[PDB]
């Protein structure tokens, strides 16, 4: 969409998910910068009316802010020159049997935006937890369309952002815990008709397969896989939901996102390389027609739900080649950095040598290299296995640098024991099968259960981290980085922080209401940058805090390993606005009087 | 089973120690009944009809009506 | 307790409800004022997890502040030195069918507190929706002692702060509006014991007075009326709970707080003056005989539940006597003055002039004026009575200066329309009998629903109001006054306010969260002066917003009064803490580090 | 009925124009059954003993046991 390509390179806008097509959350302001940092102060906040985890991030366009909560999915209007008026709000009714399939907290990761014409509103493109994408006019909230994308009777539900790509909006899949089998659509934004859909697993047509599909790199696998990898029909209830992130090419035509894990966990139950699953894929925008796709978790053991976040650059290799590139931090523990045009597979580099899944990824097979003493299988408890299916990464959205050419990750640093059991599918009851038993990796404190997040900056070409601190728990919410120097992110003990983004030294940091799963961001409204975050802690780490288990197996086993985080954070849901000296329309105090006088 | 021996490019996958190749007939068979292995198929197929019932009385009203029962 | 009034003397502490004995709300601390409150910014925050109204404002005993939250009453002890660690919480299991006879939201008006010796540990006394108050040990969060005090079959339920003077904790009570006839009652707090419990209306040995029970004002009433002032045995579920506030004269031994409003709504269904109720009492802490009681609004009409805020102060009244005074803004419309050792009535000044009910309130005979136009009946719609039901003032605990002899203000200012209707009584059921329309007052906008508040600074002697502000809502949440020329209140639509408080201009506000129904507190730790606050809307006027209502005539009237509200502001649940400069332990980035290096 | 005739000290009570001194008998006979009315009085009789059952078992081992079926 050229709209929102020239939407997003105004610092006044922040028009889409991971603010642009490179979904690289940067933002070239500078005004607030490492030389000013300790005069960053709280501007506003605007409260939810929702508790559990609050995800993703608001949109910014001129003068409206849209942010979007925890199930049922409220979205609401807010003017930034009087930020406590709500403009409008969309409040969904939804069945409330929606909560009882959703494998992990009740979270949304965001609203995406399409520019209007002269026939028609600009529209706020949202899901809903019981599976529905909804289209709304942008500046009233009134239901513009409404379509199904998920029954719940089957385990289907939405978590993930949707996404606009011309006048196509692109929504993804939920339920692999439930045996769903992941299906990506495009609906025409303006018809609310049904433009393509395609499948994770089984036939080819199903799946999308481009003619030329994988020319470049046919040892990754061509024809045939998503039957061939699976015994009978066991592909149907296969997994490979995509409910993380997408990125996008403009010349290429692609769309780039990552496939989710296949079902259920128990691998003894399906033997074969379960391929669509775990892949990296680019499909054309408008055909959605499978250009390429890699498959980085051959046979998924461990739950590593191949969703994460997909950051675009353009460097130049090691071999001198000047190359479009995209680069992807994985729940299995290997970043890897594509070619997005071909699916030339660049570098992909541990994200802690503690990973111990594989010894290696061998750049020219591409095989991940199996260490089988930390695999899953029927009657037997896996012990010590890194990363654990928490991932050492997980849905938290990063940012990129263009100019350090330098990638910011919120890391996990999350051990497991593992251990499956048979189980039949029932559809529209969990499908999963194993029981874990998480921890802190061997970098963190595993008798006390802290230690369980790093931040690291990274290179994809030379591959090396310029720096590395380790963080009391995961960060799982994404970071933000900006041309003032700083990188941001927030943590799941409440912070918001900022560090030197060169050095990786810690310059500032605030207590938020609560813990934060959501990426911080930016925008310049009146010459003042303002940084705004949502806080509200939940999502899967926050499954013991916000359902009261205390069983550590519970929760998917993340009961355990969070068993702490409730001595630093409850529940919350707001999003909280910052800027130099708390700066904010708010400064005059007659903004927002009934007596004005 | 390390992952690297395939007797097809994309298609790796070998059994363990001690377990086989299939899985069917064995003491870790699955034995998924077809009629809940279909589920989604079917629910899908009501929600594209209603859907397409939808966007085409949009098409013609201007409105859209989420409940196809009009 | 004496033990209570020395540390009520520091500026690092704040120890019970209304911050100290006169329950004055005022602060002696300079280190924030009128030159500098542009300097004023966020410190940090911390989320209750829990929505709904969060009334009251938490305690500060040197290091540990204690919060409290909306139902189920959770508590959570905060570290100052790095308060996003949690020292401890308590979290009561309830039966949920306690929501369902809560009248006016989920509210709990806070913690009290009992220094402890060499025998006992200090404890926190709370109370819980569902009847019960609770002692914990306040260094560990573990029960020390619960006893029953409300059974939620009888329709009865705890919103106020308990408070403690001597060895005894003072609990209140809720439910008027389900014919639940009012009790308060002393505990003791070592054993967990009752010491004395006494009723708001029958027969006087249940009442509790005194043998020269107002022997100084005896026009007033004496023996016999919360019997005679009723028809047959309708005193037995007669009304007259209170879930207001406290004070206590150290040297007269007396506890002072006004009683609710008889039962039913409909006064067709009880002649009679129906004393007890709508009585301001004064009782003897440790016996709790009743002293004297002055009955603001005999035979109510329009529900003004007599329950409001209690001043203490020292005056030289208009005759030049210096007196030992109580001022006590009603829900009536009417301030009153007595002289808290005999009851001798010294001022009875309406709150804004639009007040109609009453024609006047004669000084001599201590009788309102009854304007017989503005009353309630059967078969009759009563129009534009002023106060409506939600009082002229409700349950905010103000703030008096004494350097100044002011007293600051948060006013309602709503009208109504009122019908009352024929219902049986039924143990566990409403009981209320009316049906309300409420609307702004003359001096706000009546058409489009705005200009529901007031705040004003009046002279308990002079009867003149220094300065008065109409407020977009009313403003629910009582006030906070310092030595630094400065007075602070939260409004309904999220901003906390400060007011110059020599002229009442506005000089400062900032956007919290979620609308303020709990009064703003300061406190002094490291020689860093904290202004502190809890967001989150709720209570009466929130009831539309809360649980999604839209009859204008639901929630008692004032789904109507605030359909607005919601355009402002969405539920939330906080602490929101601010200082000069957001002065705060996180200044020093390592605070709360895991790294620390 | 303007509240300022009084029958006797803090009694000023009157009916309004049309309306009795007694509602017992009229149209607005509340007719309250005596059953319900003393609902909340044996109610607090339960709470009072439990409560004192609770004091005095602690007194005695210094221990609070809630649930007085111990
Ligand atoms: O495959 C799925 O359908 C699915 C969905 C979601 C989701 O929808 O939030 C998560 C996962 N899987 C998953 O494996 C996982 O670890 C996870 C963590 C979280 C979270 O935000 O903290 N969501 C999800
Ligand atoms: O008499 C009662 O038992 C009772 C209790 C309460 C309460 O418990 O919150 C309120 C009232 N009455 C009442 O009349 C009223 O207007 C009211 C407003 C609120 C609020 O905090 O906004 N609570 C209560
Ligand atoms: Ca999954
Ligand atoms: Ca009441």
């Amino acid at each position: 969409n050229d709209k929102l390509i020239e939407l997003s390179n105004s610092n006044e806008n922040w028009v889409m998910p991971g603010k642009n097509y490179d979904s690289n959350n940067y933002s070239t302001s500078t005004q607030i910068n490492v030389d000013n940092v300790k005069q960053l102060k709280h501007a506003w906040s605007f409260s939810t009316g929702e508790l559990h985890g609050h995800e993703g991030a608001p949109l910014v366009i001129g003068d409206v802010m849209y942010v979007h909560s925890s199930f049922p999915n409220k979205t609401f209007a807010l003017d930034l020159n009087d930020p406590g008026h709500i403009l409008w709000q969309h409040s969904p009714k939804q069945d409330p049997a929606a909560r009882s399939v959703a494998c992990c907290d009740l979270v949304n990761r965001g609203l995406a935006y399409w520019p209007g014409d002269d026939k028609t509103p600009s529209l706020i493109i949202k899901t809903q937890l019981d599976g529905h994408l909804v289209a709304l006019n942008a500046k009233t909230g009134e239901e513009f369309w409404k379509v199904e994308n998920g029954d719940i009777k089957v385990g289907q539900t939405l978590t993930q952002a949707p996404y606009v790509v011309h006048d196509l909006a692109i929504v993804g899949s939920s339920g692999a815990e439930l045996g769903v089998r992941g299906h990506v659509t495009a609906y025409n934004v303006r018809t609310g008709e049904q433009a393509w859909r395609y499948y994770a697993t089984g036939p080819d047509a199903e799946i999308g397969l481009a003619d030329d599909f994988n020319s470049a790199n046919p040892h990754y696998g061509q024809k045939g896989l998503g039957t061939a990898t699976w015994e009978g029909d066991a592909w149907k209830i296969g997994g490979g939901t995509n409910w993380g992130w997408y990125a996008y090419d403009p010349a290429a035509n692609l769309i780039y996102y990552g496939s989710g894990n296949p079902a259920p966990w128990n691998e003894t139950m399906r033997p074969g390389d379960n391929k669509w699953t775990m892949t990296i894929t680019a499909r054309d925008a408008d055909t959605g027609k499978m250009k390429f796709g890699y498959q980085k978790t051959p046979h998924d053991e461990w739950d590593f739900a191949g969703v994460n976040v997909i950051m675009l650059s353009e460097q130049t290799d090691k071999t001198g080649k000047k190359r479009k590139l995209l680069t992807h931090p994985d729940r299995n523990g290997i970043v890897y950095t594509l070619d997005r045009e071909n699916g030339d597979l660049i570098s992909a580099d541990k994200l802690d040598d503690t990973v111990n899944v594989f010894k290696t990824v061998d750049l020219k097979t591409g095989l991940p290299v199996r260490d089988p003493e930390y695999g899953t299988r029927m009657d037997h408890k896996g012990t010590d296995i890194c990363p654990s299916a928490m991932g050492y990464h997980n849905q938290g959205h990063d940012s990129y640098d263009p100019q350090k050419q330098l990638f910011f990750m919120g890391i996990n640093h999350i051990c497991m024991d593992w251990e499956p059991f048979m189980l039949p599918y029932r559809a529209g009851q969990f499908f999963v099968g194993a029981t874990l038993w998480m921890y802190p990796g061997p970098k963190g404190d595993r008798q006390n259960y802290l230690g369980l997040g790093q931040i690291k900056a990274y290179n994809a070409i030379t591959n090396e981290y310029k720096w590395q601190h380790m963080e009391r728990f995961s960060v799982w919410g994404g970071t933000l980085a900006t041309a003032g120097n700083l990188v941001f992110y927030g943590t799941l003990d409440g912070f918001l922080k900022a560090r030197n983004s060169d050095t990786g030294e810690l310059v500032w940091k605030h207590k938020l209401p609560s813990g934060v799963i959501g990426y911080p961001m930016t925008y310049e409204h009146k010459g003042v940058q303002y940084i705004a975050v949502m806080s509200g802690v939940g999502g899967w780490p926050g499954v013991g805090l916000v359902f009261d288990l205390q069983d550590p197996t519970a929760g998917l086993g993340a009961v355990g390993a969070f068993k702490n985080l409730q001595n630093y954070t409850q529940m919350g849901g707001s999003l909280e606005v910052f800027s130099l000296d708390g700066k904010n329309p708010y400064d005059d105090v007659n903004v927002g009087e009934y007596e004005k006088g | 089973y390390d992952g690297t021996h395939c007797k097809a490019p994309g298609n790796c996958w070998e059994p363990k120690p001690g377990f086989p190749e299939k899985i069917a007939g064995s003491k870790y068979d699955p034995k998924h009944d077809p009629k809940e292995l279909n589920k989604q198929v079917e629910s899908r197929k009501g929600e594209e009809e209603r859907n397409a019932n939808r966007a085409e009385h949009f098409k013609k009203t201007g409105k859209w009506v989420y409940d196809v029962k009009k």
